[PDB]
């Protein structure tokens, strides 16, 4: 009758309930069906090769040394601090770097006992997992990162994690991410890792995240465009002018090398060639193509003799055909990484 | 008979069992067996000379006080729930070249203790242990990092505690990818090192090396190549005719003005040794050349105040700059291959 | 005769027999906890991890049927902070946070008072790094809006009720100040009240008004690009025969801004969208590489007449078009981005 | 037998309540407070605060720690012993986090005199908070704040105050990376009020003085090389226009950079500093100069008797530049001195 | 007779022995002995002016209550869980910042009792030590940071730390630095502080420190001694090129700003001159006098038979020059790098 004493009998110490064995010991395992709420979900870098996320952990399972008729409510909310009396279920996250708990003014655990011997349980954490990148197309990619939850204390054979059938996985609404767009459609696989010692359950959920060109068409690829389109400007001065017309061919290497110096830094090293990369390489050549036919241009014309003609003839031959292979190479470049050669799921 | 009962006469202060003394006290030491499982690995940071990784040391050991009664025959293994690995005895156990380390605790401990019907017991800890590897940086594009983790004990001598690897693949791992380094499975030599220390004792230590091959595949896309565009920069100011007299010059200067910053840059980015460094000498390499170019310049100038004298100053420098610095690449490489 | 130790043991000790485990009011009515705040410390606003910190006092009251007593005629009676996890205590969390913790130095930074009637004040004090989202699309002048939520995490709507106090309940600490933005005086109040599949829990939330003050970057960049573009226009009275100059003066200004851009944009989170200091940059940019480009037609022309009359004329039309352009770009730009949107 | 005497002093036997304060509903109980400061030091502007190492002490009377079977008057008890005991509550208010030092063992100790004064010290580490204002950026003076507070009990129940003599302590040879501490220490009561009632809270401040060492080796001094060689253009032949507009150029551009780089140091602040007055005047002259050689290149392009005017200019400002820059110099400094 | 009834018995809950009692009570103080044992050295941050170590401190004491006589066995190991369960002596490190245990798989705890009574307590840890240093002449100096043990409850009536007699401070072999070199000599002192409390018992090891110019050499003073060397290359350029001149020394008064600004960039800002400074400092007001030189020059060219015959005296004050900065920066070189390693400074050692 008394709430104390009810407690007390369904488990504490006159109950005799033991929080050291695993319900329906030496039988069929114990099923437990989990979904994640995820609340905050951000600082996606990728040179740490590492993300946060903030999710609030559920957990279903059955046991039937917590039946109860006493109350008639079926559905029965106790105090967090009773979790250290009965039985949970082992859950460690495989593919993390580092978590912790949150506790302000009490644990942010919530614990739920229905009639029928059902418990929820639910646990507020902060994980900072680590997914693999790639980089062979750096600003128009689609990274996948994972969240594996596998059992560490039992093998198959005592603990089985499955997913909730309905409603998996939530999203609180309005969630945003400043430099990416996470997918609606997440995938819910099995990993199921085995180990020498045994083999163990593993319930894999999969993210899918879409990076977007708005901060680097606008910081990155502008930029060299236009310090290419004022190499591009040389070709208009008066050739006479020998230290003019080449200060535009040394200054441009000089701040396009810094600025490709500027541009990997906050990149990991990766041996494979990045689009940026790519991008930025290939218009070093034509920035330096650009000297390069002033330098043929000045020896043409520093050996009346017709070579003036042909100074003038090559100058101009360069200033119609730069326009063509800039054009049609940068489109190509483009296309082929958004649909031809690349991307496209 | 209940699991409870079984629980309580097998290890609790219900039955004859101390957790402070060590099984088959004042004899035979206790063989330890000991594998590893590597989970995650990377973040070898140049800079601080360390590296993390995240393992899941596995530790079994002999003791004749858990023997299951032949009452009930389950299974060969009996698994314990986790919070029972603090109410028996455990070997000690530390990473003797370990920084800072940490146990993991999410939702629950991250252990299992596996129970045999011999007596033999199963401990697994899920641990995330940062070591620190001397790294040595005289060959830096073809380097080869030699990583080492040593176990050790602390609390007991060789006459009491030794450790024993595993004898068959003792140390696994399951496809770790890299972003600087490619590890090798099958080069995975280790031995022991029976550590000694002076005013206590013998204390065991086995450790694993590991050999790491640094890729230069991102230096050689994004350090090397600029350094080969300035070279090619100050050989073409070669053709620039030097009537201008100041159309060349700033070709030179600021080319030996990017190579001071990217040497600058490079220092930065790099761990401050006292040893000089295969990239140093790149580095250095090419400043000197375009010193070389600078005080070429100054010649021809100075010969120009005699024309035929210049000119043939010009054409003998074009002619021997490339192929010399050809040939000097080709050696260095074939050094440092 | 009664001791205080035995009045203890007697109200909330083993010899009470209170249960700290069951909140009051068991299957009955929700209880009701009237929580207020008490900002101590304020700032350390970073738009590149998008987080702010704070230092509040934060305070509870609830009313509890078991805890009342008659014996001692005082009505507010302190006690020791070490009372508390003897007591039932309501749960509590904060929504957006992303790092919290007490204080603890030479003991627990907690406060506990029981009143008469059973009421209880438990005020402790925390350090909370609350994440709040900012729109940066006029980032020199923004106004941001960061939030503080009080949420139940264990019992339901259910159970637990939090509501605001009825006057004053957000109050900040005598001369609180900021290094960038100005607290305003008006904290908005408001439920919010989330839901999952558990069920309703409780919510309450407050309302940070911020402004910022572009005092800093007036002085940082805004000044710096506006001198460097003056020092772009200085090449139309230089005279137009003379090449290297001119050229020496368009590159010049055309480079020195780029790492300007670069160096405002590293202390900038990464967005898609475009900001007002990106878009000033951009037209200086674009002004000055027209200073360049208006140079190299001149150069053009005069070099194929009296071609030479017609390269003055472009360059006085230059000199008397660039400074009003450049006027009415800044008038146009600093009305709309601080007035209109 | 010590372990019995302990045991009948404050032990289990002896009946003592460690969550009952002295003096229990009547007067409050008198705590007199002093610190030590062991290490001082990394004072950063960018977070603003400083970090602290006090050995910080206590000194309280309560009636229930009275003995007599000890002759001896000082006793020195087991720091683990010291949560059997009552200990008020101390919490810094202007504190950013702080910590204990565990080391080999709680850094903490415990006295009893005979009369039933009681002792504690415990060594803290204290990052604490204090606004600076930045006005005179090199030649500022900064009064960081140390601020203790009581928290659990009203003013009704626990007293602060300093000790009569010696309540700061410095450990001899302890200096400043960056400022010079002033001896002089000042000792207010802070007394603090909220909603819940009235609490106790003491105060000491610490007067900090920046030097200026670093700042001008380092800021000072380049820019007014720099600026000096902005003035090496009214010298060179009027034929060299590219050699001039150069200079004036890289001059410009590299007091830009160096004005980026010297702010990048600073927090963000509206209001302008000390040290952007100089560099930005001195910037404006190097852009003065910059366009009075404009000017002059426009004089001579308009023997059309202009080589005289543009010669004349160019004499009278290599002369009025100098006089301008000095008589700037001077007035920044004086105004400086002015305000300090 | 049982082991768990020898320990029970020894200083178990059934023997009665007080772990909140020192040894020897209001009696001789209890000395005690440490001896440390050093397994990794460096991050010596300049900027922070800290460095981390890695000790198996060591303490050794007496106490009668130990004493046992059931075991015929002398050093008799014990688990480290049953070490917090006797009295040890408070220690502390007083130029500390922050420093913790190592808790991996255990607690990395040692505790020894021989049959005299005496007991041995290593415990690993793991300090991050402060000790200023002072950089008068940075490049080349010689640094002595400390580690300073001193006891915190009880005073030096009740408490006496002393080193052991022979090899108090061991380095483990093989043990290198990334910065510096460790000098074998470890000077050993007593600090015995002083406060308004009573007389304390500290102990204090002195660790003497050298820094290699291996990387700052090749890193500062080359580059920086190359542009110098570009700054004099103009004086063979003929006056006449003007422009050639003047941009050949303001990119290098400019580098060497930059590279003085980044030289600065990695220690603490010190209101002291270092020796860095002032070699940049010379070495840069050097291509500024280059500078200046090439300006007083052109004014010459640039008028100061009836002719001007300025252009001789021009090539004679080129060919002065020429001859004269290259001298005097040589004689400056050898004069600074003498006078910062023999004479008046690196005395130190
Ligand atoms: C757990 O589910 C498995 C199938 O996945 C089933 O065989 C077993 O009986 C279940 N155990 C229960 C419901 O206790
Ligand atoms: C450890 O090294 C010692 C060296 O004496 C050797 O006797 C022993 O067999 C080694 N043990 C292992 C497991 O390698
Ligand atoms: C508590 O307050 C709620 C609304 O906040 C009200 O519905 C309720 O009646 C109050 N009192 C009790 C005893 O539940
Ligand atoms: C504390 O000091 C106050 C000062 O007014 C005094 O009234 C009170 O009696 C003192 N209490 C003591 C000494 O216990
Ligand atoms: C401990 O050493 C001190 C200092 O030398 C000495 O006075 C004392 O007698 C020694 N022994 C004991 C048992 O206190």
């Amino acid at each position: 009758m008394s709430p104390s004493d009810f407690l007390d009998k369904l488990m504490g110490r006159t109950s005799g309930y033991d929080a050291r064995i695993r319900p329906n010991f030496k039988g069929p395992p114990v099923n437990v069906t989990c979904n994640i709420f995820i609340n905050s979900f951000g600082s996606i870098a990728e040179t740490t090769m590492d993300y946060r996320v903030n999710i609030f952990l559920r957990q279903k399972w059955n046991d039937p040394r917590l039946a109860y008729s006493e109350y008639p409510d079926d559905s029965l909310d106790l105090d967090p601090s009773m979790l250290d009396s009965i039985w949970k279920p082992d859950l460690f996250f495989a593919n993390e770097k580092g978590a912790n708990f949150h506790e302000v003014t009490t644990d942010n655990k919530l614990l739920r006992i229905f009639k029928n011997g059902n418990v929820l349980y639910s646990i507020r954490l902060t994980l900072t997992l680590s997914c693999p990148m790639d980089l062979k197309n750096f600003p128009m990619d689609v990274q996948t990162c994972i969240m594996q939850l596998e059992s560490f204390g039992y093998t198959m054979n005592d603990l089985i994690f499955e997913w909730q059938d309905e409603a998996p996985v939530q999203v609180a609404e309005g969630l945003t991410l400043p430099q990416f767009l996470l997918k609606e459609e997440k995938d819910l696989r099995y990993c199921t890792k085995h180990y020498n010692t045994g083999k163990f359950t593993c319930i894999e959920v999969r993210f899918h995240l879409e990076r977007q060109m708005g901060y680097y068409l606008i910081q990155m690829y502008i930029p060299s465009l236009l310090i290419v389109i004022l190499s591009w400007v040389s070709f208009w001065i008066n050739m006479d002018a020998a230290p003019a017309r080449v200060a535009l061919g040394i200054t441009t290497v000089l701040t396009m090398t810094t600025q490709s110096s500027g541009s990997r830094a906050s990149l990991p090293k990766v041996s494979y060639v990045k689009a940026i990369d790519i991008w930025m390489a290939v218009c070093l050549l034509f920035v330096f193509s650009a000297l390069l036919e002033y330098a043929a241009v000045n020896f043409v014309s520093r050996q009346r003799k017709v070579f003036i003609d042909r100074a003038k003839k090559i100058d101009t031959i360069s200033r119609a055909c730069f326009p063509l292979a800039f054009l049609i190479f940068n489109i190509f470049y483009w296309v082929i990484y958004k649909i031809l050669r690349h991307e496209d799921i | 008979v209940p699991a409870n009962s079984t629980s309580n006469i097998l290890n609790r202060l219900l039955v004859s069992y101390d957790p402070r003394i060590r099984p088959n006290f004042k004899g035979i030491p206790v063989d330890v067996v000991v594998n590893i499982f590597i989970n995650s690995f990377g973040s070898i940071q140049e800079t601080t000379m360390d590296y993390r990784v995240n393992i899941f040391l596995r530790q079994k050991w002999n003791d004749p006080r858990l023997k299951l009664p032949s009452d009930f025959r389950g299974s060969d293994a009996l698994t314990v729930d986790p919070t029972m690995y603090k109410c028996l005895w455990k070997p000690d156990l530390f990473f003797a070249n370990e920084k800072s380390a940490n146990f993991h605790d999410v939702t629950q401990e991250n252990i299992l203790l596996f129970i045999f019907r011999d007596g033999d017991v199963l401990v697994s800890m899920r641990l995330s242990i940062t070591l620190s590897c001397p790294l040595d940086l005289t060959l830096f594009p073809m380097d080869t990092q030699r990583c080492k983790m040593q176990l050790e004990s602390f609390g007991y001598t060789t006459d009491d505690l030794r450790f024993i690897w595993q004898s068959g693949d003792p140390v696994q791992l399951e496809k770790i990818a890299l972003p600087q380094f490619d590890i090798k499975k099958e080069d995975i030599e280790y031995g022991n090192c029976t550590k000694y220390y002076k005013g206590t004792g013998y204390y065991t230590c086995v450790e694993v090396i590991f050999t790491l091959r640094r890729q230069v595949g991102f230096y050689m896309m994004g350090v090397y190549a600029p350094t080969l565009l300035i070279v090619v920069l100050s050989w073409l100011s070669f053709w620039i005719n030097p009537d201008a007299s100041a159309a060349r010059v700033p070709l030179g200067i600021f080319s030996v003005l990017s190579l001071a910053s990217e040497c600058t840059t490079l220092a930065a980015e790099l761990p401050k040794v006292s040893y000089v460094k295969a990239l140093d000498v790149w580095l250095i390499a090419c400043l000197l050349f375009g010193f070389a170019s600078l005080v070429e310049y100054a010649v021809v100038q100075v010969m120009l105040n005699i024309p035929t004298a210049a000119k043939r100053i010009d054409l003998y420098a074009r002619a021997l700059f490339p192929f010399c610095f050809l040939f000097f690449n080709v050696i260095y490489w074939s050094i440092y291959l």
